């Protein structure tokens, strides 16, 4: 019906469903006199059948 | 190295968008003996020899 | 006669068009850096051929 192939099924929870290599605010090798080191954390794995209906 | 061709002609290389060092594949941790710059080198005794050897 | 030969294990790998010194630099001196210290070993040799093996 809604005009879609397996294919865009995979390419689609692929991609949107994933850890991601994200990095770091006050990145290594900072700058003099840099006063924060905290972690990126960006696009997450999943945990539900909701995270997946949607 | 070439990132992309000018509608003119002079082009954009790499040169132009980043600067580019010969640099450590890592900048965690530094190595400061007496405060002098230091590097190290941790050697292990073999598997049945001599250490004051 | 009876079994006399020093024992010995090699190693070998293919990166195709290569020249001789590229295979000497990209898998030839990488192994014997880790080649350090092993037991009741005599010698080492390595060969780091143009063909790519």
């Amino acid at each position: 019906k809604f005009q879609l192939t397996p294919v865009d099924v995979i390419t689609a929870i692929k991609a949107q469903n994933a850890q991601v290599a994200a990095g770091q605010l006050g990145g290594t090798p900072p700058v003099k006199g840099q006063q924060l080191n905290a972690s990126i954390i960006a696009q997450t794995r999943l945990t539900s059948t909701e995270e997946f209906g949607k | 190295i070439l990132l992309k061709v000018n509608q003119d002609g002079s082009r954009v290389l790499l040169r132009d968008v980043a600067k580019i060092e010969l640099g450590g594949e890592n900048y965690d941790i530094i190595a400061e003996f007496n405060g002098q710059p230091a590097s190290g080198l941790g050697i292990k005794l073999a598997t049945g020899a001599n250490a004051l050897d | 006669y009876p079994t006399i030969a020093p024992p010995a294990v090699t190693i070998s790998a293919s990166y195709p068009g290569a020249d001789a010194k590229t295979v000497q630099d990209t898998v030839t001196q990488v192994i014997e850096q880790n080649m350090n210290g092993i037991d009741n070993l005599m010698y080492m040799s390595s060969n780091s051929d143009s063909t790519g093996t």
